[PDB]
């Protein structure tokens, strides 16, 4: 994850959007596979095929959320000509939440996901700008 | 490292995967636990013998002593599982889901 | 002191005790008694401390 | 030293106090079958402790000053009311049966505690092992619902498994028509309302279930009405029993110590008699229970732990 | 400082907690509360029953609490001693600054209009 | 079990834990864990029923697996350093294995599945040991190896433990499973602060053990193991409902009660290291713990649930259970906040 | 009232009552003596 | 003594094998402390030279160390030859 | 209370709170330096004790 994460943050906002969508889609697909592995291991599928169906359904859903986010947030930065604005991640975050509602067929999950994915993504850009630490290194 | 360590570390990993991927018999998995102890004994014994760490030569012996206590404990529980259900199948041990 | 009215001294005594403890706190905060620029003066012939 | 693991280690072991005369005898039979008199004579001749049948107010007789409490502190369950209106709408029939089972459970623990701690045997009149005949009779007459029966069985399963059956089960076999005559001569107005079908159900359960069950694990002496009159001949029968069967032969000091730790802790004995299963017959609303519980604490010598009640003459409380 | 020692010998150069320490009084009050809870759970007269038992609750709480406070005070003395000794050993890391008055320091004014 | 045998087995449980805590040699640490595992299994099986057999079997398999991983870490450490001293490990792969092994023994998420099931399957007295005394040995080892622990791994385990512990407790009606999921959540706070200030790990551990012991002792006093059986307590020992309420509020971390002290100090040490997001996330997630603690207080003390007629027979007998140390434990569980600076005794 | 069974705690356990008061007195005397030692030692080390 | 003596004659009649076992184990535990030759066991074990005896640098003031192995100074095994 | 007592009591309070505040800042900067450089009493993680080494002549010379 460390290398796939660096790729995303190492290519500037609005420059090489296609490359950005590769990285976020790659992150989303990895997350979907992890969810599938635990799901398949803890709730055994009725058959081998059904396990593959569940995996491909989670991994695609997760990759779609990652793809729409990384693209939309890059397009917003390019069009708005503001590569440092958290608002772009909010729009990208909400769009991903909307796609999650789409793949789930449920406007309510779509609405809630748009709000919390949008806010969470916006918080991520702010922390990147300001240097917020999630797993802060011990210093004192 | 030297090539022997490749196969001993491989053996430990194979037994570890064997332990973590249950089938039906509880005794099959208890065997994988004894295998894990065997690979640790060999890997510990090689390192200690190669380095001429004289006092550490007793350490592998102590490892086997507590390997047997673990094995005896595992078999004692297998007896009680067998008595309750008539087989040592692990799928019978699911009462504590609720 | 009666068997029927001794409970009516608990709160008055708590006030007296609390009043007393507050004054003892003021005795640990005398580092600037008669030392501030605004109120520093001389002691009257008979006086001991400006405020106790 | 109150009994515990420390007393066990220092030597207080059951096999020291238990002799060939340390037996648990239960006397059973139908209503007005002469159990009480036969039980009292057997106890006196064999030199055992006699336990009069456990009734509604048995528990009062063992705590406090040993006198019956007002009926609100037994749930208001009434045996007289059961005869007058066996199909009462306030669930008296089962509530009484559930209260009586718990009283028997407590008496059995007291009997076992006496037997294990002193070695002197005991004589009971019915027990937890034979209490179900009344429940079966109640259900076949329609006095209680199938759910009451289910609740009774749930409580029995998790309670009767902890104890040992009696060494000797004495049964007095009085046929129903004779019993009806005996109940009729006795005189109390309410018991005269018992129907023969009810008494036949008690008899059918006694012979269809209790005795076949007890036989595999206890010595059973089945007497007729005439044989039972002379308690001396019954005592002679008990004195030459072989005692070759049942779970008592497998008991050791280790097991009887675990049993003693249970029967001496009455709250542990009664633990499952109040399982949270909400049958209307036995469920008490929070407002009623709160009121009754307050009144119970206002009785003489019940506010505090026994020995700390100054209202009834306890002294040295500030050092106790 | 000393390995696996509750009160190293160097701690005796510090004053002991006074027996009228407010923290020790609170600890004693906790012992009193423990005594009352002991009576309550056993349905004994809460205030009156078993005064000897209540006394031992207070005394044992105070006894342990006195040594905890003695060790608590010692460990904070050690923290201060370590910190000041380190400041002496590395002056360049803790320079004494030149202090300027507010007449000299420029602070921006933000009107509340 | 013979009373003397029971005492000897309990002393072997303690000796195994003490061996881990006084050992300077990895082999003796591993021996201590093995000895401890050996003596606790008979305590789990002491009641001999199919659920206790399943509980002990699941415990043995998990603990014995973790011991293999622990011994593997020690041997890797020996190969790359040529010594056995209990301290930082000299190989990052040895540090991962030892950290995962200790997380397994602690039942931290995602290695947590055994804790709810094993606790449910054994008596209350055995569950008390499992959720308190058994945390001491793995924690004492982490306290010594933390300089070489991977920061991302330990904080990932801590976060997952707080979430899963909080979420898992929401769906429980059995008291033992409620305590098990509570324990998983509290383990997360202990190891979250470990990389920053191990002293705060010990304070959290000590305060958690006191509160957990207090709750298990009160459950034992009434022989209650479900929510509903605990709801009859108001109609038997009213004082006990108040003590349960105070402890449950304390365990939720509400001021001015003791259980707020560890959360307070852990937030302080984390913010000093510019860790703001994590302590905020942990504190908000801990509100799940408070939610299902509060549910218990509702059904136990703050309302009066329906009772049964046979309960009246219980009014006539006094509590006979030992309830050892309960008066002291409940006071310490609730009234320690004014003495918080006493945490320096743990330095 | 007058109990049908003699209460376990009907009368004081004087062996216990004596031990409890004796321990309290001993601990208090030990604590006071210890405190005086510390005050005397503290002044000596500090030249007071 | 009678109770123990009566207990001894009983176990001889019933469990002579266990009587011999405890008697034999007892002598194992006791006799090594009472034996006068136990001290030589350590002396012999100490006198067996598995290692080379590395010489000391003659600093000019160790009069009790032999210069040559056949010199008088140093430990001797005359006690061992007469054993 | 007269204004002078309250006024000068406040200065006593301000002095203690100012002294404590400075020490708190010093402690955070001392902790930061001790942890980064390992040169102080705090964050002193143990190394192997050298009194455990045996310096006697061995069975072979080259060691
Ligand atoms: C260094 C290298 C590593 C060292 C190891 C080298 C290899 C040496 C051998 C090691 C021991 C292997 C032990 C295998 C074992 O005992 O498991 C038996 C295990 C249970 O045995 P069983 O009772 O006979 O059940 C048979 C059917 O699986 C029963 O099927 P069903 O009735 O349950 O039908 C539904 C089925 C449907 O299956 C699925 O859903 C598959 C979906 C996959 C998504 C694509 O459900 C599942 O199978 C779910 C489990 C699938 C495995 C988890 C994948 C996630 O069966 C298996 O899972 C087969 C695996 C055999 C190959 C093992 C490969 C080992 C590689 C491990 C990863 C290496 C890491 C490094
Ligand atoms: C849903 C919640 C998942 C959160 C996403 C976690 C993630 O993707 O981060 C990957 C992270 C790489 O970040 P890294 O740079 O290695 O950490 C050092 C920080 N200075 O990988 C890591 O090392 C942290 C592990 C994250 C585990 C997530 C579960
Ligand atoms: C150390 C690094 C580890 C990082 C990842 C840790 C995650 C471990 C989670 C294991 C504990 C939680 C188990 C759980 O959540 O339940 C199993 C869950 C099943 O949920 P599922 O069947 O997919 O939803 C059905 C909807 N009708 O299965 C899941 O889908 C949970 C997936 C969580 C992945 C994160
Ligand atoms: C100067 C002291 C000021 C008080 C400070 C209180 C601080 C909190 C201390 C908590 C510990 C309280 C003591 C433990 C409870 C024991 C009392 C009890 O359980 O029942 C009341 C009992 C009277 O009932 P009874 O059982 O019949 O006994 C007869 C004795 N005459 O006993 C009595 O007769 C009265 C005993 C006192 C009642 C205590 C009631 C509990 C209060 C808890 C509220 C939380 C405390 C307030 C929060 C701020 C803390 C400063
Ligand atoms: C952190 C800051 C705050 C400080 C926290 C400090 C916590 C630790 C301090 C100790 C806390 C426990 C204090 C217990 C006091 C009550 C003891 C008591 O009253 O016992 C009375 C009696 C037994 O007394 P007895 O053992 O015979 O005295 C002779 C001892 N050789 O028999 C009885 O009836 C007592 C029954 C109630 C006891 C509950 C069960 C515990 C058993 C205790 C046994 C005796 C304890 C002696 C305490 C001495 C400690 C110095
Ligand atoms: C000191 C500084 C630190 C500050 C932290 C806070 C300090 C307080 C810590 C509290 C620790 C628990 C000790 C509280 C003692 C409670 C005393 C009490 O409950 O009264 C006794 C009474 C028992 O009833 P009973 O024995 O049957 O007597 C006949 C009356 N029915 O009880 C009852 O009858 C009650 C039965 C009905 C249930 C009512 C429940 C609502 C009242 C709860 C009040 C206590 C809440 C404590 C929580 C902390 C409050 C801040
Ligand atoms: C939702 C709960 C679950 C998820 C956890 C919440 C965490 C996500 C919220 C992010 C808030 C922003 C933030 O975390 O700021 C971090 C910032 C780090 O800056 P720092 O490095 O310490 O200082 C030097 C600056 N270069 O910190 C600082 O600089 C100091 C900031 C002070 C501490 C602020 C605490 C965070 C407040 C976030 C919630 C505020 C909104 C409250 C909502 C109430 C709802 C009713
Ligand atoms: C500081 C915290 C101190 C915690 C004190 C714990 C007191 C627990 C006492 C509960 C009530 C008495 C009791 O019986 O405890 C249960 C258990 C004995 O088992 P029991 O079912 O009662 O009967 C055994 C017969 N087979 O009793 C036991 O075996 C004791 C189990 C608890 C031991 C671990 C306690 C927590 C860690 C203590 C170290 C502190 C750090
Ligand atoms: C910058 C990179 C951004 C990466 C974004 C990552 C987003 C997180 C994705 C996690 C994996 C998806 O998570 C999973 O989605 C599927 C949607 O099909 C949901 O699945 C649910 O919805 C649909 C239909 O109802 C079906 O999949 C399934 O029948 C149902 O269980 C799961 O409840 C959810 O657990
Ligand atoms: C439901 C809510 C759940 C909790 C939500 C919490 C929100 C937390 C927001 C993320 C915090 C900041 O997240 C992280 O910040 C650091 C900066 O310190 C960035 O770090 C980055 O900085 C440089 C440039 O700045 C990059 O070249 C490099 O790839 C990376 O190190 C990360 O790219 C960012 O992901
Ligand atoms: C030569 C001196 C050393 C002699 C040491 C002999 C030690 C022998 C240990 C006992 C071995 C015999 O094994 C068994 O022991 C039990 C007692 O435990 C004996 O049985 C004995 O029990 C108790 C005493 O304990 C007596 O009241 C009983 O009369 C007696 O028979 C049996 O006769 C024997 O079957
Ligand atoms: N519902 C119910 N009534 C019971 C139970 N045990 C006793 N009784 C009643 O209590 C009364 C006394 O029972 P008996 O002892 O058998 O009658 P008796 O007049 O005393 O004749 P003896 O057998 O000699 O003692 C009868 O009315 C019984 O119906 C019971 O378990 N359930
Ligand atoms: N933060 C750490 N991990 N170490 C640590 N406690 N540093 C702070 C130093 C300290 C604090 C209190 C005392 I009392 C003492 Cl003597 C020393
Ligand atoms: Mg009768």
């Amino acid at each position: 994850a460390k290398t796939v994460l660096r790729q995303y943050w190492d290519i500037p906002e609005g420059t090489e959007c296609h490359r950005k969508t590769y990285a976020t889609t790659s992150i989303g697909g990895a997350a979907g596979l992890v969810v599938s592995a635990y799901s398949v291991a803890l709730k055994t599928p009725t058959s081998f095929l059904e396990g593959v169906a569940r995996t491909g359904r989670y991994t695609f859903t997760a990759a779609a959320i990652g793809a729409i986010f990384g693209l939309t947030s890059c397009i917003s930065a390019q069009v708005r000509e503001k590569p440092d604005d958290p608002l772009n991640y909010l729009i990208g975050g909400c769009a991903g939440g909307l796609i999650l509602g789409a793949r789930t067929r449920s406007y309510g999950i779509g609405a809630a996901a748009c709000a919390y994915m949008g806010l969470t993504a916006a918080l991520v850009k702010m922390g990147q700008l300001e240097g917020w630490q999630v797993f802060a290194e011990p210093k004192v | 490292m030297s090539m022997v360590y490749m196969n001993i570390m491989m053996a430990f990993t194979v037994s570890l995967v064997g332990l973590l991927m249950y089938r039906s018999h509880l005794m099959s998995s208890l065997l994988c636990l004894e295998g894990m102890m065997l690979s640790l004994f060999v890997m510990a014994a090689l390192t200690i013998l190669n380095s001429h760490f004289t006092l550490a030569s007793m350490m592998p012996i102590i490892l086997l002593v507590f390997a047997a206590c673990e094995a005896a404990l595992g078999l004692s529980l297998l007896v009680m599982v067998s008595n309750t259900y008539g087989t040592d199948y692990v799928q019978n041990l699911n009462l504590l889901q609720c | 002191v009666v068997r029927d009215h001794w409970v009516h001294v608990l709160v008055p005594m708590g006030f007296v005790f609390g009043y007393y403890l507050d004054r003892k706190n003021d005795e640990k905060l005398t580092a600037f008694r008669n030392k501030s620029l605004l109120y520093k003066r001389e002691l009257k012939p008979n006086e001991e401390v400006t405020w106790k | 030293l109150q009994y515990g693991p420390l007393a066990y280690i220092l030597g207080e072991k059951a096999t020291k106090k238990m002799t060939e005369k340390s037996k648990l005898i239960t006397v059973d039979g139908n209503i007005c079958s002469g159990k009480s008199k036969l039980a009292k004579e057997i106890a006196e001749k064999l030199g055992l402790k006699h336990f009069p049948e456990a009734g509604i107010h048995y528990v009062d007789s063992t705590t406090g000053d040993g006198k019956p409490l007002p009926v609100q502190f037994s749930g208001n369950c009434s045996l007289e009311k059961f005869y007058d209106d066996p199909k009462s709408n306030d669930g008296n029939s089962y509530r009484l049966q559930a209260w009586l089972y718990a009283s028997r459970l407590l008496q059995y623990a007291d009997a076992l505690e006496h037997l294990l701690s002193t070695g002197q045997g005991v004589v009971l009149e019915r027990s937890i092992y034979s209490d179900f005949v009344f429940l079966e009779a109640m259900y076949r007459q329609g006095f209680i619902r199938k759910q009451c029966v289910d609740h009774y069985n749930q409580v029995k399963k998790v309670t009767i498994c902890e104890y040992l059956p009696p060494h000797v089960v004495v049964y007095v076999d009085v046929p129903v028509p004779e019993v009806q005559s005996r109940i009729q001569k006795k005189g109390n107005p309410h018991e005269m309302k018992i129907t023969s079908a009810y008494l036949q159900d008690i008899e059918n359960a006694y012979k269809g279930t209790f005795l076949p069950e007890m036989s595999e694990k206890c010595e059973v002496l089945q007497y007729s009405a005439w044989e039972a009159q002379d308690a001396e001949k019954v005592v002679e029968d008990i004195e030459y029993l072989k005692y070759d069967k049942g779970p008592w032969l497998d008991q050791n000091d280790r097991k009887l110590h675990k049993l003693r730790m249970l029967v001496q802790d009455k709250l542990e004995v009664l633990n499952y008699t109040s399982i949270p299963v909400f049958l209307p017959e036995v469920t008490v609303g929070a407002h009623q229970s709160d009121q009754v519980f307050q009144e119970f604490t206002e009785l003489p010598g019940r506010k505090y732990r026994a020995g700390y009640n100054e209202d009834v003459g306890d002294k040295w409380i500030w050092l106790k | 400082r000393a390995t696996f020692q509750f009160l190293p010998d160097e701690a005796r150069s510090l004053p002991p907690p006074k027996l009228t320490d407010p923290r020790l009084a609170f600890v004693g009050f906790l012992g009193y509360c423990s005594g009352l809870i002991d009576n309550a759970i056993r349905r004994r007269p809460v205030l009156l029953a078993g005064l000897h038992r209540q006394l031992l609750y207070i005394t044992s709480f105070v006894f342990v609490g006195y040594y905890l406070l003695k060790r608590q005070d010692y460990m904070y003395a050690v923290r201060d001693h370590d910190m000041f000794s380190y400041i002496k050993s590395h002056p360049e890391d803790f320079p004494e600054k030149d202090k300027k008055t507010y007449g000299e320091v420029f602070e921006e004014f933000h009107p509340v209009r | 079990m013979n009373p003397i045998i029971f005492i000897i087995i309990l002393l072997t449980i303690m000796l195994g834990t003490i061996i881990v805590m006084i050992s300077s040699h990895w082999l003796l640490v591993w021996i201590g864990f093995e000895m401890n595992m050996l003596a606790i299994i008979p305590i789990m099986m002491k009641n001999h029923n199919p659920r206790a057999t399943e509980a002990s079997t699941k415990y043995f398999l998990t603990q014995s697996t973790a011991s293999m991983l622990l011994m593997m870490a020690v041997i890797i450490n020996l190969m790359f350093s040529g010594q056995w001293t209990v301290m930082k490990l000299f190989n990052p792969m040895a540090s991962m294995l030892m950290t995962m092994a200790l997380a397994m023994k602690l039942g931290m998420a995602p290695f947590h599945f055994w804790v709810p099931e094993v606790t449910q399957g054994i008596p209350l007295s055995s569950g008390l040991i499992l959720l308190t005394w058994q945390k001491l040995a793995p924690m004492s080892v982490l306290y010594q190896i933390f300089p070489s622990i991977n920061l991302n791994l330990i904080l990932t385990l801590s976060v997952l433990s707080i979430l899963i512990g909080g979420w898992g407790g929401l769906n429980q009606t059995q008291l033992r499973k409620i305590m098990a999921y509570s324990s998983i959540a509290h383990m997360g706070w202990m190891t979250a602060v470990l990389p920053y200030n191990p002293t705060m790990t010990l304070l959290n551990l000590i305060i958690y053990i006191i509160m957990t012991s207090t709750m298990f002792t009160m459950f034992m006093a009434n022989s209650t193991t479900t929510t509903l059986s605990l709801s009859h307590t108001w109609n038997k020992t009213p004082i006990m409902t108040v003590l349960i309420l105070a402890t449950l509020l304390s365990m939720g971390g509400l001021p001015p009660l003791s259980g707020f002290m560890p959360k307070w100090m852990i937030i302080q040490e984390m913010t000093k290291n510019n860790s703001i997001i994590l302590p905020t996330f942990m504190a908000i997630t801990a509100l799940l713990n408070l939610y299902f603690y509060m549910r218990l207080t509702y059904s136990t003390t703050l309302t009066m649930f329906p009772s049964t007629n046979n309960m009246k027979m219980k009014w006539q007998f006094p509590l006979m259970k030992k309830m050892t140390f309960l008066p002291t434990m409940v006071v310490l569980s609730t009234m320690m906040l004014p003495l918080t600076p006493m945490l320096s005794v743990l330095e | 009232k007058f109990y049908i069974q003699e209460p376990p705690h009907g009368s004081p356990n004087w062996l216990k009552v004596g031990l409890t008061l004796g321990t309290s007195v001993f601990l208090w005397i030990y604590l006071i003596k210890q405190h005086n030692e510390d005050v005397l030692e503290y002044k000596r080390r500090n030249g007071l | 003594a009678e109770r123990v003596a009566a207990f001894l004659k009983n176990v001889w009649a019933k469990e002579p094998v266990l009587v011999a076992s405890f008697a034999i184990a007892g002598l194992a535990v006791i006799l090594p402390t009472l034996s006068p030759y136990t001290k030589y066991s350590l002396m012999i074990n100490r006198a067996t030279p598995y290692n080379y005896p590395v010489p000391l640098r003659d600093d000019g003031n160790m009069p009790d160390v032999p210069s040559h192995p056949q010199d008088p100074q140093g430990p001797s095994l005359e006690w061992l030859k007469r054993l | 209370d007269g204004p002078e007592k309250n006024y000068e009591r406040t200065m006593a309070i301000l002095q203690i709170e100012a002294e404590k505040a400075e020490l708190r800042l010093k402690e955070l900067e001392v902790r930061r330096l001790m942890r980064a450089r390992g040169d102080g009493p705090w964050f002193h993680y143990p190394t192997i004790d050298k009194e455990l080494i045996d310096h006697s002549p061995k069975a072979t010379p080259d060691n």
